[PDB]
RNA sequence: CCGAUAACGAACGAGACUCUGGCAUGCUAACUAGUUACGCGACCCCCGAGCGGUCGGCGUCCCCCAACUUCUUAGAGGGACAAGUGGCGUUCAGCCACCCGAGAUUGAGCAAUAACAGGUCUGUGAUGCCCUUAGAUGUCCGGGGCUGCACGCGCGCUACACUGACUGGCUCAGCGUGUGCCUACCCUACGCCGGCAGGCGCGGGUAACCCGUUGAACCCCAUUCGUGAUGGGGAUCGGGGAUUGCAAUUAUUCCCCAUGAACGAGGAAUUCCCAGUAAGUGCGGGUCAUAAGCUUGCGUUGAUUAAGUCCCUGCCCUUUGUACACACCGCC
């Protein structure tokens, strides 16, 4: 029943959010599927290219 | 004390100097104590440069007041001789010479000297 | 970041890129060093700021017209301003078209009837003007 | 090829996610003889992840103001932490580490200023730096605190919070700080 | 800075500048700095090594009786400029990444207009006015006080331990000081006595010559302890012994033996900090007859986190509102 845990891609980073600085927003594609490009919101250093896990897909989008 | 430093400040820029600042600072008029700064001419403040170029004197005046102090300021003129004033140039001073026409359009020739 | 160039360097590098656009180059050291024969310039760490921005300049320069000027740029504003006048003028065209009212302006004028001149059909419809406000 | 203190080859050891393949610095390139370098890798960013995890994880068990500078002490204790997982459990110590990390790295964090329901507010997936970052300050605060008034010395103790993580068991302190990082986050998506 | 431009031409501040750090096997040199070489030794060798290994043992400016400047010192110079490549940019000003490079942002000093009823009359033979001036508010001498403790706060030191303490062994610094106008008071090698603090003789240094190859601490390596207010911690207090001084009581400081208190990581709050940084760790300078838990510098070991934001506290620019101008700690 439980979306399955995932890897996703980093195409570009959007910038910082959180009005602390502290979370980025970035351009997530999924690996299982190139076509699904997600836009998430991420806390740490973040570069284009490396992958990171979502313990789930879809929770929140909103343009800067 | 209005005069007194114009007069001051006067023979100064008349005698060759870039800028000058006079401030007669004390119980001036009043009870309450003002000061008075008269000011004209380049006056650096800040930097090595101030070392070589201004030369500084304060000095008090026992009025029956109290004391009335005096500072002067006074940025000497850069000579190459160096006995009027600094020799170095101010560090942010680029001159450059003027070049000459040194065009030669004309035919080739060999001058057997 | 912080690396912008004041005035003095820029403004420095621009009176030597006129007085002396010949002698320089685009290497950062061959200029480095007619900066030391042209110029009394107090500081080294100047010298090489002066040097660095007149390559720039000077990599520019070959390539466009700086505001700095040049004799053999400004010698081809002219030629090319003053010259290259067309063989044949623009304003000498065999056949003016030329619109009924004007045909009656110069029929007044009393310059109408020239060979040249050409009328031309009157447009229909009177479809001038924008549409107004918006949309 | 390198023999990390002169034994433990790092030709063989495996990171079990691309996730963490590239910020874990295990393999032959970031091999080194020992976990001690003065390489400059807090200059920029993104440097530390070049920065071999051995000598990431040393440079983290030096806290607690006691034990600031004290770098030679904190080689042997992962030396010998090292070598009590290898006659511990069987395998290559930095493949426990490797497992450590990739283990104890919360998945998900919570963070925002709003009005929190309990914590924090929006819940927030990190990033695979943080990951072992997180990873690595998690595992030398287990031991740290598992080893602060007990007979048992730090390298057992750094031993046991590492082979704890490198499996998942409820008994290492980091993935018990990770599972309740997750279930923070997860309530306040 | 680039650019538009009722503005044009300027001035100060910023920047440039000065010092410091990092590279120069390139130059100048060094018996008040050394290194390599050679010659003596002293040992271990010995198989036999022999241009063997070690020596901070001794010589070769004890001028004819080595060279050289790598290491040390300090002068003249060079070097880094966003210079080169790629990308972004109005392709301008510039920004990002990378190669080569010691270095692609090292730290400080100086630092504008205007102002504060900010602090200093206890720095001055700086000073106005006022006060006192022989039973002095002058000056000197003796004693006391500035330390006094139901309590509150601020800067710090030591800790709560085993990532430790203890005992022994091993092994590494850098700033910088050193004998005094008055002015009395210097830094100390070596030898001997003592358990220690110390004492007694012999020297060296006005100093790259002597302390001093500053044999520092942390750290490192072995020992004992073993999770207990314990060999943690050393507050409090008793006895005794030295040093300084004219004088040590209200203990100057130091040493020795005893007592071994709170303290088991600290509520609300709150400080500082981005790379040789924080922090651990000692060492110099100032004060100094006597003395550092202070301060100013120095070296040693050496990280976690971040390359962001305006959320909190504030700053800068523009627009806007205003009943405010002692200016929101305002006005009412
Ligand atoms: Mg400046
Ligand atoms: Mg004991």
């Amino acid at each position: 029943r439980v979306q399955p845990i995932k890897l996703a891609r980093v195409t570009k980073v959007l910038g910082r959010t959180g009005s602390q600085g502290q979370c980025t927003q970035v351009r997530v594609e999924f690996m299982d599927d190139t076509s699904r490009s997600i836009i998430r919101n991420v806390k740490g250093p973040v570069r284009e290219g490396d992958v990171l896990t979502l313990l789930e897909s879809e929770r929140e989008a909103r343009r800067l | 004390v209005r005069r007194a430093c114009y007069g001051v400040l006067r023979f100064i820029m008349e005698s060759g100097a870039k800028g000058c600042e006079v401030v007669v600072s004390g119980k001036l008029r009043g009870q309450r104590a003002k000061s008075m700064k008269f000011v004209d001419g380049l006056m650096i403040h800040s930097g090595d440069p101030v070392n070589y170029y201004v030369d500084t004197a304060v000095r008090h005046v026992l009025l029956r007041q109290g004391v009335l102090g005096i500072k002067v300021k006074i940025m000497l003129p850069w000579d190459p001789t160096g006995k009027i004033g600094p020799k170095k140039p101010l560090p942010d001073h680029v001159s450059i010479v003027e070049p000459k026409d040194e065009i030669l359009p004309t035919t080739p020739i060999s001058e057997q000297k | 970041m912080g690396r912008v160039r004041t005035k003095t360097v820029k403004k420095a590098a621009r009176v030597i890129i006129e007085k002396y656009y010949t002698r320089l180059g685009n290497d950062f050291h061959t200029n480095k060093r007619v900066c030391e024969e042209i110029a009394i310039i107090p500081s080294k760490k100047l010298r090489n700021k002066i040097a660095g921005y007149v390559t720039h300049l000077m990599k520019r320069i070959q390539r466009g017209p700086v505001r700095g000027i040049s004799i053999k740029l400004q010698e081809e504003e002219r030629e090319r301003r003053d010259n290259y006048v067309p063989e044949v003028s623009a304003l000498d065209q065999e056949i003016i078209e030329v619109d009924p009212d004007t045909k009656e302006m110069l029929k007044l004028l009393d310059f109408g009837s020239l060979s040249n001149l050409q009328v031309t059909q009157p447009t229909v419809g009177m479809n001038f003007k924008t549409p107004r406000g918006p949309v | 090829d390198i023999k990390l203190f002169g034994k433990w080859s790092t030709d063989d050891v495996q990171i079990n996610d691309i996730s963490l393949q590239d910020y874990i610095a295990v393999k032959e390139k970031y091999a080194k003889y020992l976990p001690h370098s003065a390489g400059r890798y807090a200059a920029k960013r993104f440097r530390k992840a070049q920065c071999p995890i051995v000598e990431r994880l040393t440079n983290s068990m030096m806290m607690h103001g006691r034990n600031n500078g004290k770098k030679l002490m904190t080689v042997r204790i992962v030396k010998h932490a090292f070598e009590i997982i290898h006659l511990l459990t069987g395998e290559n110590p930095l493949q426990v580490l490797v497992n450590a990390i990739i283990n104890s790295g919360p998945r998900e964090d919570s963070t925002r200023i709003g009005r929190a329901g309990t914590v924090r507010r929006q819940a927030v997936d990190v990033s695979p730096l943080r990951r072992v970052n997180q990873a690595i300050w998690l595992l030398c605060t287990g031991a740290r605190e598992a080893a602060f008034r007990n007979i048992k010395t730090i390298a057992e103790c750094l031993a046991d919070e590492l082979i704890n993580a490198a499996k998942g068991s409820s008994n290492s302190y980091a993935i018990k700080k990770k599972d309740e990082l997750e279930r923070v986050a997860k309530s306040n998506r």
